[PDB]
RNA sequence: ACAGAG
DNA sequence: TCCAGCTCCACTTAA
DNA sequence: TTAAGTGGAGCTGGATGCTCTGT
């Protein structure tokens, strides 16, 4: 939340981002962005590209290629609201080798 | 063309199997493609692409043409695999009009695509064997007879056949040699003096080589655009109204092109020789007939001369925009009803007409004609004009003039078409799956009676065919095959709107 | 009666197995997953055979366990159409006979494929087999499972995943056959 | 509107007297251009008949069944032509007379509604694998039934 | 350098920057949010995610900087370990019955 | 409750005639006020129905009909010999044909 | 028994392709139909409605009520889709420019695309290339476009195809009727004289039928989309695999989940404009059988083009006078762009949490690379420290000492488990003896903890360095004035941030990159920049 | 929406 | 409040 | 004489710094 009066916690801006690409930390930039504010899992089919449930497809009616991916909250939240305006976000999934 | 794609996915899945309409869609729906790339873009291998290929080409289905670079590379044609639905009614049409072995050779044309006219007598006459008993074999004259009777009148036509390299670029040989028509020679048929019998499947060098014959698809169309013209006129005005307009185009057949919109025109001092003996008319009532279908406003037919007594034209662009309007109008009663109907003939006339003209001139009310008018704006069969007073173009100062366009509505109308054949095969092709468990059973019954029919074949092997539980279930196979006669029946039936419509839609375009 | 099953597999070995050699923390963790569980098109998973190509073992970011893609052999209890193998019976039912091979349990022997002399029991869930000289009708499918010797004909897999969201089908089934003279009973012939 | 409940049954009365009028001509067969003339029935002789059958107290005037024959036109069902009032019983308009006959339809009907594709309402919203799909349809399972 | 390495002077502007960068959401996250979406939509322009500021968006870590390298972990191990020969199915006793 | 837009741009000068509110959507299959028109029959349009069903066994039988190629089977057996699944083999006119397209 | 199944399948992501989906993609998505328009049931229950909008089947937005297509709370729940369907079709507001764009390439008579056959050969071998990247895919649609906007008939069908533009909000001509001072083309000479019967009744027709052209509407360019040959589909630079021409007028429309509208904000901007668009999808579906005239068809259609259009972005520039709204509400848009927006409010920038803020004051008697925590903020912040070989006698009396005396800890966490136990409560001398191995403590700051610091207008890369953090018992930051150089940092009533890191990684990349000993020079021009300041210099 | 602070 | 693209309109060459 | 390709002029749509601290 927003300030001292909600307990509200402090903001790594636009440009406070732009100091921590200079040194080169990447995964200091990591853990401000993802760990520390909105880490969350989704389950996404790989096969038809959208966002399932529960291990659940419910586009391909399926269980055979759901798959959990590390995502900010703040991000599946664009990729909700950007199926309402009909741009679809399809991803495609490779494995993390 | 999402409904035309769609519905040759299934007819090259039926005819041809499932590795060929991989390469038979993929040439449809992209373009004329080099051979590597197909086999990237689809993922089978080069030798399945080959056969693939080697079976579109056959077919008259995919053509090529050499370009830069000298690669080939292969096109489709779209119009052409539809041409594959109308196959029982040219095997038909040409059983009227021909003898059973004129509906044999058409038939080994239509299978083969592509053959040589000394191995169709051969396959028509082995195949008349069954059709006959008693000592008489089928012989090569009597085919020959019917097939050079074809020629004469254009059903069958030659191929386009390859070029001769001793006269045209002798030396290193092309990637692909460039094939041409040739005018002179389409219906100049090679002499056949070797004769023979056909053999009846007892089971116990070529002079016209190259010389290959196929189906001429369009003598077909040329043939069915008369008699949806001739049994016009033979619902509106008379039997002898419509035998005289059967006979200027029987006359019109080798004089004219299939894109014409006005035929040669004949004397009626040359129709009334014409004409078969057996109507009792004389040349004055011939001259009644043609100055009274002279008098239809639906202008089938025109004067178009002074000279030889009375001169007159049949038309030909014109007589099917009368169909297609009867084609577009039919459903219109039987999807909305014959009180909807009744406004769409009258806002066909009246070019541009508004609500209020509409309730007074058809004398259908308010809030019962505006439903049928709002109802056929959403299915696109009606569509606004909106003249505006400002070119602010607001709703609340402008006037919203209704109007039938045939062309926009015939094009959407033979869209809906192509979709619904797919529908019949979709609906087929699932209780044909779905009882797969039912036929191979009832095939296994009769497997038992088939194979062991006379060779040892005992009579106590009857009661053990009904025996198995299939015996009730034959309430389920039959019910099976009332719907796959209906839906088949229904398949064909609907080809009769396609040529209506897509004749409309051919004879329209200039194509400059 | 097996087959080798050459397979890819990227494996996570936890930094506090650091001190152990890399070719033996694999094969321990291959077969902690791996056994006594029927992969869907080729069959149950006995043991792990070897280690054929151990590639490299990478770090990745936010862990410090090392990942290393693994190819390998496994041996897999899976007999082939038309093989004769020998068993125990676990029972009997209306439903056919239930012959257990050791570790594998789910064997049909159906009642379209038993020796035709009996093809019904009456009422009873022991098989029969009638003899006409001796042993009518009461030569039995004992359920303590003396040595019988079957001929293997159809096997199934059924894709046991879920359907539907989360908040006991036999997967490997077989079918086997008797009815051919010299198999049954180690006894009988 | 003057009233569905009026017009409904004219559309149905005024048509069998241009059949039966069309149907002797027919049945005369002296001479077709002369057989032609004799199925085109006067504006004025269609307009004293249906006042003559007794149908409504009120009077049909003439210039309001001149325009309920235009809806037997509408309906496809008769037409229409004008000839010069060279010489008739009324010629109701100055050097013009109008001229109807009951014809017959063009063609037999399509091929399209015989398929209960071309009659849909929810065309739009069939496809392959989805909820409305040809393999579970009603309005064919109904169809296939009878 | 950057301003001249396509030939033409390009500027610092959202202009100049749309002729230089590929990525979609590195567009979308600085002006213009709405029209890169709906013109990618349109395009069906597919995105990888080897940019920056798309990383720090799909939260990945980035290739700069200390991403642009990748660790192994110097375990005791032997690579192609001694196969056990196989005693049934070896060559030299099945060739096969069909000519 | 009052909207963002003017109610009186679309419509209800008086105040009252709202339309209803849809509890439940409406079914898959709305119910036709009309039927389809029943076949045509004779004897020239049932012969054609009989000649297209014998074109599906006719051609599903001809060397044109390229069935996919089998693969992954298991093991070899003398009943190979009695399971080879024999048909004849067509072969076009290569003058025809592009060069390309040897087998 | 048990087949085998992958345990847990992480993937990474390797690239995103938009595009957009069928109408009948859309209900394979979607869960119920929304048919309804009201809100809440008019009871005290307080209930939401079956089949409207805020149905639980789509998701939920407040811990009370849970979901009904997964039965989860809201903190497990993805949400879930519902859709629309639209009784007459609307342009959609983002894709209108290139609605235009298809429509000035391809045949309005035909539907093929209006080219020669040479000049299809030129471009479908120039898209074989690999690599075309989506600057070159921009640049080809301009010189595509510009080709068939100079030929003015079709090289296949042959008709007549006048200019396509924008006449106003939502609207689209097409000039298929023009006329010109010299001899009258035929076919243009038939169109103003088949205006007979309209011009018997209606006087008004006369000075304005020179003015009539076709009015395209989202009832014909949906027919005209659905006749574009799908070989001349990449000659619009339309991807077929990611979307068709079908697809860019819409006549159905997904809805959001709940947790994309929360339900106190009560209502979202999002869901009154969902209200409005079922709403008139029964003013429409009244009106066509109450028999409304054609002048409030249109009316009534328009403004459903209008509210589709302000559902997704509610600034628009040419809305009518008597159709502009009276208040301001958030479409999809303006919930992306500007500051407050997704990208740069939430996305590339984001509020953190382990972070502490405080007024700063000197300290020359620390190092250059140290900071004063003060107490209050050192046992707030915590540092997760896993249990190992080196540091458990260390941690057990961090767990001994507990939350309120200074080396202490907040929480415990067990091995395998998620759960914190709270350590306040219970007694700390059995929670530590029980301390194994892979446990988590969350220890207080402590003395040498890796500390990010910051002043916040950051206009370098050492307005932010790390530093080591040392408690101390007053209530400010306090640093070495030699450091007052980089932050600018002035002490005269001063608030600078703080962030401690929660990951040893994190921790490492800010000791050895950023800290204030490997920073002593700026990286612009080399010169120093932490060194002494005035009355270390006196 | 306004005022502050650096 | 300032600034690139897009579209409309006269103005020569060329036949 | 006029078809056409290219200049100049007006319209349109985009953008305008970082945080906390309170009412
Ligand atoms: S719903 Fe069924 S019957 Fe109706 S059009 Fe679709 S496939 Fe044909
Ligand atoms: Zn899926
Ligand atoms: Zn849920
Ligand atoms: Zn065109």
């Amino acid at each position: 939340t927003e300030g001292r009066s909600r307990d509200g916690g402090l903001r790594l801006g636009e440009m406070e981002r732009d100091c921590l690409i200079g040194y080169g930390a990447s995964m200091l930039l990591l853990e401000r962005l993802m760990i520390s504010s909105d880490a969350f899992e989704v389950d996404v089919c790989g096969q038809c590209g959208l966002l399932g449930y529960s291990g659940w497809c419910h586009y391909c009616k399926s269980s055979c290629h759901v798959s959990s991916l590390r995502i900010p909250y703040a991000c599946k939240l664009l990729f909700q609201e950007l199926q309402s305006m009909n741009i679809i976000p399809r991803l495609k999934l490779s494995k993390y080798n | 063309t999402q409904a035309e794609i769609k519905l040759c996915s299934l007819l090259l899945q039926e005819h041809f199997g499932e590795i060929v309409e991989k390469i038979g869609v993929h040439l449809i729906r992209t373009g004329s493609q080099p051979l590597r790339v197909i086999a990237h873009d689809t993922g089978t291998s080069l030798d399945q692409v080959k056969k693939a290929l080697c079976v579109l080409v056959q077919h008259n289905l995919v053509s090529y043409q050499v370009h830069k670079r000298g690669v080939v590379e292969y096109e489709a044609q779209c119009s052409r695999v539809l041409r594959m639905l109308r196959y029982p009614r040219y095997i038909y049409t040409t059983k009227t009009l021909y003898s059973d072995t004129g509906e044999l050779i058409v038939e080994e044309l239509l299978l083969n695509g592509k053959l040589t006219m000394s191995a169709v007598v051969k396959k028509v006459a082995d195949r008349l064997t069954e059709t006959m008993e008693d000592g008489k074999t089928m012989d090569y004259a009597e085919v020959s007879n019917t097939f050079v009777r074809l020629a004469d009148t254009h059903f069958v036509q030659r191929c386009p056949s390859v070029p001769t390299t001793e006269n045209s670029d002798p030396g290193p040989p092309p990637p692909a040699p460039t094939l041409v028509i040739n005018e002179k020679d389409m219906y100049l048929v090679p002499k056949l003096s070797l004769i023979g019998k056909g053999k009846r499947r007892r089971s116990s060098p070529i002079p016209d080589d190259g010389i290959y014959w196929q189906a001429n698809l369009d003598r077909f169309h040329q043939h069915f655009r008369d008699q949806a013209i001739v049994s016009a006129v033979a619902n509106r005005m008379d039997q002898t109204s419509s035998e005289i307009v059967r006979t200027m185009l029987r006359m019109s057949e080798i004089t004219t092109s299939s894109s014409a919109p006005f035929t040669q025109p004949l004397s009626s001092n040359e129709i009334f020789r014409s004409l078969p003996v057996g109507y009792n008319i004389s040349k004055q009532v011939l001259d009644q007939y043609l100055t009274l279908l002279a008098d239809d406003p639906l202008e089938f037919v025109g004067k178009s001369g002074d000279s030889g007594g009375g001169m007159y034209v049949i038309n030909l662009h014109k007589a099917l925009a009368s169909l297609a309007t009867a084609t577009l109008e039919s459903v219109v009663q039987e999807r909305f009803g014959s009180r909807c109907a009744r406004i769409f003939r009258l806002v066909l006339q009246k070019k541009h007409i508004e609500q209020k003209q509409v309730e007074d001139f058809a004398m259908i009310p308010a809030k019962e004609a505006k439903d049928m008018l709002y109802k056929m704006l959403s299915e696109n069969f009606m569509s606004l004009q909106e003249i505006p007073k400002t070119p602010d173009h607001a709703p609340s100062r402008t006037f919203y003039l209704y109007t039938v366009n045939i062309l926009s509505a015939a094009r959407m109308l033979l869209h809906r078409c192509y979709k619904s054949i797919a529908n019949l095969i979709e609906r087929r092709q699932f209780e044909t799956k779905e009882n797969k468990r039912l036929l191979e059973k009832s095939q296994r019954v009769e497997a038992i009676i088939a194979s062991m029919q006379a060779t040892g074949a005992e009579e106590a092997q009857l009661q053990e065919i009904e025996e198995m539980i299939t015996a009730p279930e034959r309430q389920q196979l039959e019910t099976l095959k009332r719907n796959v006669n209906k839906l088949d029946a229904s398949e064909i039936q609907v080809d009769e709107t396609i040529f209506l419509l897509e004749s409309y839609i051919e004879c329209t375009m200039k194509r400059q | 009666m097996f087959v080798l099953v050459e397979m890819v597999d990227t494996v996570r070995i936890p930094p506090w197995q650091f001190e152990r050699k890399l070719n033996d923390s694999i094969a321990e963790e291959l077969n902690k997953k791996l056994a006594n569980k029927v992969v869907y098109n080729v069959g149950l998973c006995i043991c792990l055979f070897d280690i054929t190509k151990l590639e490299d073992a990478y770090v990745f970011p936010g862990d410090g366990a090392s990942h290393t893609k693994v190819h390998f052999r496994c041996v897999v209890f899976h007999p082939f159409l038309d093989e004769i193998l020998i068993g125990k019976i676990k029972g009997c039912s209306p439903e056919g006979v239930h012959v257990s091979l050791g570790f594998f349990d789910d064997i049909l022997i159906p009642p379209e494929s038993l020796q035709q002399p009996a093809k019904f029991d009456e009422a009873e869930q022991v098989w029969v087999w009638e003899y006409e000289t001796e042993e009518g009708a009461h030569d039995l499918y004992m359920d303590t499972g003396e040595e019988i010797r079957f001929r293997v004909v159809d096997e199934s897999f059924v894709d046991t995943s879920p359907t539907g969201p989360s908040s006991k089908e036999a997967p490997y089934t077989l079918v086997g056959s008797i009815s051919e003279p010299g198999l049954g009973l180690l006894s009988w012939w | 509107d003057f009233e569905s409940e009026f017009v409904e049954v004219l559309n149905q009365q005024c048509f069998k007297f241009l059949q039966s009028k069309a149907e002797t001509a027919r049945e005369s067969k002296q001479n077709p251009m002369i057989q032609r003339n004799s199925s085109f029935a006067s504006s004025h002789e269609v307009w004293k008949y249906i006042c003559e059958l007794g149908i409504s107290k009120v009077e049909l005037s003439m210039e309001d069944i001149e325009t309920i024959l235009n809806t037997l036109i509408y309906d496809g069902k008769v037409e229409m032509t004008i000839i010069a009032a060279k010489e008739g019983t009324v010629g109701s308009v100055d050097g013009h007379m109008k001229l109807y006959r009951a014809v017959n339809p063009i063609i037999p009907p399509t091929g399209l509604v015989r398929a209960p594709c071309g009659l849909c309402p929810v065309f739009d919203d069939c496809h392959e694998g989805g909820e409305i799909s040809p393999s579970n349809c009603i309005y064919m399972t109904e169809w296939l039934e009878f | 350098d950057l301003m001249t390495y396509k030939g033409e002077v390009l500027g610092i502007t959202r202009f100049g920057l749309a002729k230089m960068k590929e990525s979609v959401l590195m567009l979308a996250s600085f002006e213009k949010t709405a029209d890169h979406l709906f013109d990618a939509a349109y395009f069906g322009q597919k995105d990888s995610v080897c940019g920056v500021s798309e990383c720090i968006i799909m939260g990945i870590p980035m290739n700069i900087g200390t991403g642009l390298f990748k660790l192994l972990h110097k375990a005791d191990r032997d690579p192609n370990p001694p196969k056990r020969p196989l005693i049934f199915d070896t060559n030299e006793f099945h060739i096969p019955l069909v000519t | 409750a009052a909207y963002t837009f003017n109610i009186e741009a679309v419509g209800f000068s008086k105040g009252e005639k709202l339309p209803d509110v849809v509890l439940k959507p409406p079914p898959l299959f709305p119910d036709t006020d009309y039927k389809p028109v029943p076949l045509k029959t004779g004897e020239g349009e049932e012969y054609m129905l009989a000649l297209k069903q014998e074109l599906r066994e006719t051609m599903k039988r001809m060397p044109y009909f390229i069935e996919t190629p089998e693969e992954r089977q298991d093991i070899e057996r003398y009943s190979k010999r009695y399971m080879k699944v024999y048909k004849e083999e067509w072969i076009p006119d290569w003058r025809r044909l592009p060069r390309e397209m040897m087998p | 028994k048990e087949q085998f199944r992958e345990t847990d399948v992480a993937k990474k992501i390797s690239h995103i392709c938009f595009g957009m989906k069928s109408p009948e993609e859309m209900r394979q998505q979607a869960h119920i139909q929304v048919v309804s328009k009201n809100l809440y049931s008019q009871d005290n229950q307080h209930a939401p409605l079956l089949y409207g909008v805020l149905d639980h089947r789509m998701g939920t937005s407040e811990k009370d009520r849970p979901c009904e297509t997964c039965g989860k709370n809201l903190a497990d729940c993805l949400g879930h889709y519902g859709y629309i369907d639209l009784e007459l079709p609307c342009f959609h507001v983002g894709y209108f420019r290139a609605v235009i764009g298809i429509l000035q390439m391809i045949c309005k008579t035909c539907c093929h695309i209006m080219l020669s056959q040479e000049e299809k050969k030129q471009f479908l071998d120039y898209l074989k290339r690999p690599g075309l990247t989506y600057l070159q895919k921009r640049g080809l649609k301009k010189k595509i476009s510009d080709k068939c906007r100079k030929k003015n008939i079709c090289h296949h069908c042959g008709a007549f195809n006048g200019t396509v533009k924008k006449c106003g909000l939502l609207k689209i001509i097409h000039e298929k009727y023009k006329t010109n001072k010299k001899v009258v083309d035929p076919i243009v000479s038939n169109f103003l004289q088949s205006f007979e019967t309209a011009i018997e009744h209606n006087k008004e027709v006369e000075p304005l039928l020179g003015r009539a052209q076709e009015n395209l509407n989202p009832l014909v360019v949906l027919n005209l989309f659905k006749r574009i040959p799908a070989e001349d589909v990449p000659l619009l630079l339309m991807n077929p695999e990611a979307g068709k021409p079908s697809d860019l007028i819409l006549t159905r429309l997904l809805v959001p989940p709940l947790c994309i509208r929360p339900s106190v904000v009560n209502e979202d901007d999002l869901t009154m404009k969902l209200t409005e668009i079922i709403f008139l999808n029964d003013v429409i579906k009244k009106h066509r059988i109450s028999g409304a005239k054609t002048q409030m068809i249109m009316e009534d259609w328009d403004f459903l083009q209008l509210q589709c259009a302000l559902y997704i972005n509610s600034e628009l520039s040419g809305i009518p006078l008597n159709m502009a709204p009276k208040k301001w509400t958030r479409g999809f848009v303006q919930r992306l762009k500007g500051k407050q927006g997704r990208f740069r409010g939430n996305l590339s920038g984001k509020r953190v949490d382990f972070s502490g803020r405080t007024v700063i004051s000197p300290d020359p008697n620390l190092r250059i690379d140290e900071v004063a925590v003060p107490v209050h903020v050192a046992k707030i912040l915590t540092f997760p420290e896993k249990v190992n070989k080196a540091n458990i006698n260390f941690l057990r009396k961090l767990v001994q000492n507990g939350p309120e005396v200074h080396p202490g800890a907040n929480f415990i966490q067990q091995r395998h488990t998620q759960m914190k136990r709270f350590l306040k409560y219970g007694n700390r001398e059995k929670m530590a003896q029980e301390l194994k191995y892979g446990d988590i403590v969350e220890r207080h700051l402590i003395d040498g903890d890796v500390v990010l610091f910051n002043r916040q207008p950051s206009l370098h890369k050492l307005s932010i360095m790390a530093h080591l953090a040392r408690v101390k018992p007053h209530r400010t930051f306090r640093f070495n004035e030699c450091v007052c150089t980089p932050y600018n940092a002035d002490f005269d009533g001063d608030e600078m941030n703080l962030h401690l890191p929660q990951t040893e990684e994190a921790k490492a990349e800010a000791l050895v990159l950023m800290g204030t000993k490997a920073n002593l020079v700026t990286p612009r021009n080399g010169e120093p920049l932490i060194a002494a300041i005035q009355d270390f210099l006196t």
